């Protein structure tokens, strides 16, 4: 009230709220180890117009090996801060690797322009992943200039995100198509890079890998080295079921889930349940002591 | 009866408005806190608050 | 084998009576009215019906929009698998789904799918009734998937349902089994369709083609081209479209009603 | 090399992009389609052999 005198009556002031006692962890089980050596230590990389893709699921992820191996600069992330990657389980992992020149690296961003963005590789605008590239001259550049690395220059329209075009046919820039005679007024859409180890930093071959993620909704498939914890009930605690954190009280249920169901969502679409992903039992998840306090004085 | 109905309807509007991006990345406060650096998280939380 | 001796007729059509509700998520909800946008079966449609019981063997190359409600007013497990491709001539990968008596083959291969994968043998004349013939293809190259599953032993009652997610990475199938009866040939009613599998084939999928048994025994004389028996079955196939639906969940947690906000002004009024 | 000032006009190449006697129309950056759909400033044409 901001005073030293109060009148007869009853005045509401602050609020009370029990605090949780502990946190628990309840994951499915354990996996193995992710094949980052296979992805980062390939003999040669694919060319951009035929970029590659690899799937990752069912292995234990890590970051310190990437920091242990060769200097991997230009390590930039969208929708994640790289450090906390280890402290979050993600399903749907994919890794796309290829090689370009040192310049068009600036073009790898969600929403861009340029030959690569339009005709070789497009990222979705809501791309929620992370890009990693590095120069590689002792590997790709040869004295005569490596010409095994090609790219596409011509196309009627730009690509949609995560698409590739391996079709090879003469582009007809002007009208009156020359129809496979490869004469002038017609272009071979593909060209090749010259990688003499003399061009300079603006033309060195750079190895690029992009790791794409997908929001955690479907049961997860990759995780980190955090251990599950024993289960306790009937106490306002901090739970984490399979990356689903919260704080409140859990109870054994009366409900009946179909084998494909997992939680309680209510009218406001908020959780009161988990099926124990070790014992497969339905628990109803509900907040604890809430309230606001009133004081009576004469 | 009308009085009772009108009041409840308005309250439901407030309850449902909790779930709306309001021009941000997530509706769950804990999820905005997660997968985001303090600086960026702060400005995303700021959006939700307004 | 060029199996001929089959007649040409226009396709069968019939009406879709609200038979197609796929639970779209794992959320155990109940006693609620969760409105939700989702590609689905537009209620009431003069949709097609390849009618294959002369001998009426209708099995043409059917394209893929986005998923197929696939009913079998039948008796005896003839319809088995399907292909799923854009050229099907080993020049590209294709999906292949085969359903034998024992395991499923989801071979994503550059395979020249030539002729029909028919199950002729049917040694019922020799008291065996074992059918076997593999004209599902000719060759199998660069196949990146195959799933030997749990080994099992293989009126009208096999009304199947098979929503097939064009979106790759997760080829989920929404389905139900139904003991159907009387020769209503397409019943009215309302039934659920839980999602089933999840396959990162990642291919451009384009055209399925049903794989089926043929009954070949003493009562089936003649060279392969005509030497078989038909057996009674019929199947209905429907495509989907993107709509917005309103679902009504009982206390037991079961989807029990729905409303398509896109059919009539009366409906839309409800939907608001 | 003569350097002719071109200004206060419209740069119609309708009888240019479609003419047969062209052999070396080497345009760099500007696609020869949107020659009309992009603008420029004071023009200066090097005319010579
Ligand atoms: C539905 O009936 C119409 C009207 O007779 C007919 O023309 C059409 O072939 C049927 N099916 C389709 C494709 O709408
Ligand atoms: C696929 O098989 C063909 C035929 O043997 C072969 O030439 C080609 O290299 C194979 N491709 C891959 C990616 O294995
Ligand atoms: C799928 O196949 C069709 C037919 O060949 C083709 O037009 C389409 O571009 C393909 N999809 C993609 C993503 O290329
Ligand atoms: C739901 O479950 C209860 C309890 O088993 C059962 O009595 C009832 O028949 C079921 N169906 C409905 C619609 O209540």
């Amino acid at each position: 009230l901001k005073s030293f005198t109060v009148e007869k009556g009853i005045y509401q002031t602050s609020n009370f709220r029990v605090q949780p006692t502990e946190s628990i962890v309840r994951f499915p089980n354990i996996t193995n180890l992710c094949p980052f050596g296979e992805v980062f230590n390939a003999t040669r990389f694919a060319s951009v117009y035929a970029w590659n893709r690899k799937r990752i699921s069912n292995c234990v992820a890590d970051y310190s090996v990437l920091y242990n191996s060769a200097s991997f600069s230009t390590f930039k992330c969208y929708g994640v801060s790289p450090t906390k990657l280890n402290d979050l389980c993600f399903t749907n992992v994919y890794a796309d690797s290829f090689v370009i020149r040192g310049d068009e690296v600036r073009q790898i961003a969600p929403g861009q322009t340029g030959n690569i963005a339009d005709y070789n590789y497009k990222l979705p605008d809501d791309f929620t992943g992370c890009v990693i590239a590095w120069n590689s001259n002792n590997l790709d550049s040869k004295v005569g200039g490596n010409y095994n690395y090609l790219y596409r220059l011509f196309r009627k329209s730009n690509l949609k995100p995560f698409e590739r075009d391996i079709s090879t046919e003469i582009y007809q820039a002007g009208s009156t198509p020359c129809n496979g005679v490869k004469g002038f007024n017609c272009y071979f859409p593909l060209q090749s890079y010259g990688f003499q180890p003399t061009y300079g930093v603006g033309y060195q071959p750079y190895r690029v890998v992009v790791l794409s993620f997908e929001l955690l909704h479907a049961p997860a498939t990759v995780c980190g080295p955090k251990k599950s914890t024993n289960l306790v009930k009937n106490k306002c605690v901090n739970f984490n079921f399979n990356g689903l954190t919260g704080t409140g009280v859990l109870t054994e249920s009366n409900k009946k889930f179909l084998p494909f169901q997992q939680f309680g969502r209510d009218i406001d679409d908020t959780t009161d349940a988990v099926r124990d992903p070790q014992t497969l039992e339905i628990l109803d998840i509900t907040p604890c002591s809430f309230g606001g306090v009133s004081v009576i004085t004469p | 009866q009308d009085v009772v109905n009108q009041n409840a309807q308005a309250l439901n509007t407030l309850v449902k408005q909790l779930s709306s991006n309001f021009g941000a990345i997530s509706s769950v406060l804990n999820d905005i806190l997660a997968r985001l650096d303090k600086v960026e998280a702060e400005v995303q939380i700021d959006r939700l608050i307004t | 084998v060029n199996l001929t001796t089959r007649t040409q007729l226009p396709p069968a059509y019939t009406n879709s009576f609200t038979r197609g509700v796929y639970y779209p998520d794992k959320v155990f909800r109940s006693s609620v009215l969760h409105s939700t946008q989702d590609l689905f079966l537009p209620f009431f449609s003069n949709v097609t019906w390849f009618h294959a019981i002369t001998k009426r063997f209708d099995n043409p190359v059917l394209p893929f929009n986005d998923g197929v409600y696939f009913a079998s007013t039948e008796k005896s497990n003839i319809i088995r698998g399907w292909i799923f491709g854009t050229t099907l001539d080993s020049k590209t990968q294709s999906l292949l789904i085969v359903n034998n008596a024992t395991n499923v083959v989801i071979k994503v291969c550059e395979f020249q799918f030539c002729n029909d994968p028919f199950l002729g043998v049917y040694h019922k004349n020799n008291k065996s009734w074992m059918e076997s013939e593999f004209r599902v293809y000719s060759s199998a190259n660069n196949c990146t998937f195959e799933y030997v599953s749990q080994p099992f032993l293989m009126n009208f009652k096999n009304l199947r349902e098979f929503v097939f997610k064009n979106i790759d990475g997760y080829f989920k199938i929404y389905s139900k089994h139904t003991p159907i009866n009387l020769v209503r040939d397409l019943p009215q009613g309302f039934s659920a369709l839980e999602p089933l599998v999840d396959l990162p084939i990642g291919i451009n999928i384009t055209r399925f083609q049903t794989l089926l048994a043929l009954h070949r025994s003493y009562l089936t004389p003649g060279d392969s081209s005509s030497g078989w028996t038909a057996g009674a079955a019929a199947y209905y196939v429907g495509y989907l479209q993107p709509r917005t639906f309103l679902l009504k969940y009982n206390e037991n947690g079961t989807i029990t009603d729905a409303v398509d906000c896109a059919l009539d002004p009366l409906s839309e009024t409800k939907c608001t």
